[PDB]
RNA sequence: CUCCU
RNA sequence: CGCGGGGUGGAGCAGCCUGGUAGCUCGUCUGGCUCAUAACCAGAAGAUCGUCGGUUCAAAUCCGGCCCCCGCAACCA
RNA sequence: UUGAGCCUUGAUGUGUAGGAUAGGUGGGAGGCUUUGAAGUGUGGACGCCAGUCUGCAUGGAGCCGACCUUGAAAUACCACC
RNA sequence: AGGCGGCCCCCUGGACGAAGACUGACGCUCAGGUGCGAAAGCGUGGGGAGCAAACAGGAUUAGAUACCCUGGUAGUCCACGCCGUAAACGAUGUCGACUUGGAGGUUGUGCCCUUGAGGCGUGGCUUCCGGAGCUAACGCGUUAAGUCGACCGCCUGGGGAGUACGGCCGCAAGGUUAAAACUCAAAUGAAUUGACGGGGGCCCGCACAAGCGGUGGAGCAUGUGGUUUAAUUCGAUGCAAC
């Protein structure tokens, strides 16, 4: 908005697992207002990625995210009569966040029997660098490394960290 | 223009002196012949010299700050 | 291929495109690359990036001559014109001088009406 | 409904930018107060230089 | 565009709609891609007034002609939405 | 872009 | 009526500059972008290489025969 | 300066497999070398960035063939090209 | 006055000031007249780089005989004639006198400690700000739009109209002089309060951006328009009716 850095709240860990990442990805494919059978479905996931990973769950999803995750961020810009998308670097909070909408959507695509199976083995070729959500990430640097040209005024991400 | 000397060098001197007299001359001659409009330009320019000068100085006064 | 020592590398800045005449010093041509030709197309000639990348793709395909140093002359008040030279600091020169070829007639010729 | 951004001071700044480089050289339209002032005419003088590189 | 012709007081008769339609599709034509317009024609004891509403891609947009015997009213209101149709049209061209 | 009282 | 050259995506053609895997623009299909069309950008399929043969490990590439073109001619029953 | 043709020569001919920038066919365990050896002072070509040719040593008297992989065995050596 | 910018030469006009000498009202203005008069244009002869009406093409657009782009001929240049108009503007006729100040520019000159780019005066031309005074106000303000004097030009509601007819000039384009019928009760100048702007500055809003879920496709419910009917009671209709 114009105004407000707002006064931001956290969230609850996973219970099964100490991580607030996983919390957060369990609010993505929480569809409808149901955190239980979200729940289920991860939990159903990630021990099934861990049988068909051999390696433990917690890296098993961390290594399978960060193939998915981007750098580079496209934002669309018009000036005059063109209208040229200019790369923004992502930071790090939308970073994962980011990951993990394109592994969600790119779950609810694809479709086998069950949503645990279609996660279970979307975050599987995440780990292969082979699905879908490594063809999106590789479509958004392509994109911005594309119109990697542009390095200007002052409506995106000021000075540093 | 012209800028040569030793080991730190090369840039900020040049962009200097290239930056202003360049940007300038080419700048202004790069299309509009005008025959007319220096005319008028330089009289708003210098109308408006004088305007700031005397407007600056009697807004020396005060300002409530 | 001639085995040269120095070069004198042009840059012509105009403001719709830069390319980039790497040359010796008696002042015929080596190699040269432009902003166009760089894969970048229309308005995106117009940037310095695409003067940087035309820098590096003249500083190789010039290899063959083995030029250890050169002069920069830098001729149009374009975008490029200053990251191109830093793409010559960069990509493994000598810079001995840097001029300014930019043409200034004492007023001659007269010039176009362009704009409304 | 929360606080205002970056208090006018780095806010000043990039009025000071955008007010920089879409032409308006007067200098002329900056805040009052020292430590706004300073930095509209910071980010004026940081957008002539983003004035040469580009068109 | 399709258009929606309604009437507080005022008959529409068949001749009217004819003519009212014909009217509407000609600027339609001629100015921007039109979504959907409503006509109303109303009647006061003396004013033979008419309200338009054009939804076209950027927004809604409204006019409204008081005349003598609705045919003039309706003209009127028509040359406006034109001229508001310009205006709209390279407000969002303006390249 | 930084030469005033 | 015999010499030459061509048969490769829908089309124009590279490849055959060296026998070892089929390539580029458009058209055609997505996606991003645009108020929509456009323009830009990023991906993808698009061929048993004109058909039969054979020449060696292996042929779009080398060689026969046929068909289709395009030129040169021979064109004085 | 420069084509083109003709001799005399001299280099070049990494698909796959792999000790390897092996061109084909045939013959084929004999030449290399102290006419001062592998490395490199050296200097290039090629360069399908990995291996081969030759220039001069200060060294100085050494190397492969059949015997490992291949449709193929070695510019180990020679002939015809 | 129009206007006049490299540098040098030749011919030539005007202004200014210091100190004197000289003539002795020889002065001011001026209808008619005569002269000069940007640019465009016209005639003759040259010249033609760049630019550039016309013109062609590409775009843009609903259309685009336009703005934008790519080209491009007259013209722009010179010599000699013509035209005689311009927002030819300071929208302010010329000449003269008088009437508080300030800050500058430029150009001479006098005195004194030039002893230091110093100080005090004095003429000319010029820029801005302001005093009284004036003005409808805006503004002008010793260079007046202040107070006066001499002479000239011009005005008498807006449109018709600086047009027609006639005269004069011009190669032509056209210039000058200059009506009337008709028609309206206004046209106008300056300033004010709003409103508006594809004017500016600042702040804010689910306004955009970042997202989640919808509507528009389907069946059904309910409301409205239309059509029907004997009646389909009446009202609500942009947002702010459905």
């Amino acid at each position: 908005p114009r105004r407000r850095v707002i006064g931001q709240r956290k969230i609850l860990p996973d219970p099964k697992f100490g991580s607030e990442l996983l919390a957060k990805f369990v609010n993505i494919l929480m569809v409808d207002g149901k955190k239980s059978t979200a729940e289920s479905i991860v939990y159903s996931a990630l021990e099934t990625l861990a049988q068909r990973s051999g390696k433990s769950e917690l890296e098993a999803f961390e290594v399978a995210l960060e193939n998915v995750r981007p750098t580079v961020e496209v934002k669309s810009r018009r000036v005059g009569g063109s209208t040229y998308q200019v790369p923004v670097e992502v930071r790090p909070v939308r970073r994962n966040a980011l990951a993990m909408r394109w592994i969600v959507e790119a779950a609810r695509k694809r479709g086998d029997k069950s949503m645990a199976l279609r996660l279970a083995n979307e975050l599987s070729d995440a780990a292969e660098n082979k699905g879908t959500a490594v063809k999106k990430r590789e479509d958004v640097h392509r994109m911005a490394e594309a119109n990697k040209a542009f390095a200007h005024y002052a409506w995106l991400s000021l000075r540093s960290a | 223009i012209k800028v040569r000397e030793n080991e730190p060098f090369d840039v900020a001197l040049r962009r200097f002196k290239r930056s202003c007299e360049k940007a300038g001359v080419l700048a202004e001659v790069r299309r509009r012949e005008f025959y007319e409009k220096p005319t008028t330009e330089r009289k708003r320019a210098k109308a408006s010299a004088v305007k700031r000068h005397a407007k600056k100085l009697a807004r020396e006064n005060a300002r409530r700050t | 291929r001639k085995q040269v020592s120095d070069g004198v590398a042009h840059i012509h800045a105009s403001f719709n495109n830069t390319i980039v005449t790497i040359t010796d010093r008696q002042g015929n041509a080596l190699g040269w690359a432009t902003a166009g030709g760089s894969g970048f197309r229309g308005s995106r000639k117009s940037t310095p990036f695409a003067a940087q990348v035309a820098a590096e793709r003249c500083a190789d395909a010039v290899k063959e001559y083995g030029i250890k140093n050169l002069e920069v002359m830098v001729k149009g008040p374009g975008p490029g014109r200053e990251s191109t030279i830093r793409a010559l600091n960069a990509a493994g020169f000598r810079i001995t001088n840097i001029t300014d070829v930019t043409p200034i007639p004492h007023n001659g010729c007269r010039p176009p009406k362009k704009r409304r | 409904m929360k606080r205002q951004k970056r208090d006018r001071l780095e806010r000043a700044h990039q009025r000071g930018y955008q007010a920089g480089i879409a032409g308006r050289s007067k200098e002329m339209c900056p805040y009052q107060t020292l430590n706004q002032r300073s930095q509209w005419l910071g980010g004026w003088r940081e957008a002539m230089a983003d004035r040469v590189v580009m068109a | 565009m399709q258009l929606n012709i309604t009437g507080n007081n005022v008959e529409i008769t068949e001749a009217l709609r004819e003519f009212v339609t014909a009217k509407f599709a000609k600027l339609e034509q001629y100015f921007d891609r039109i979504n959907q317009v409503y006509v109303v024609l109303k009647v006061e004891k003396v004013t033979h007034t008419s309200d338009a509403t054009l939804h076209v891609d950027g927004g809604e947009l409204h006019a409204s002609a008081e005349g003598q015997d609705m045919y003039a009213a309706i003209d009127g209101l028509i040359d406006k939405l034109a001229r508001q149709l310009t205006k709209h049209k390279d407000k969002l061209k303006q390249h």
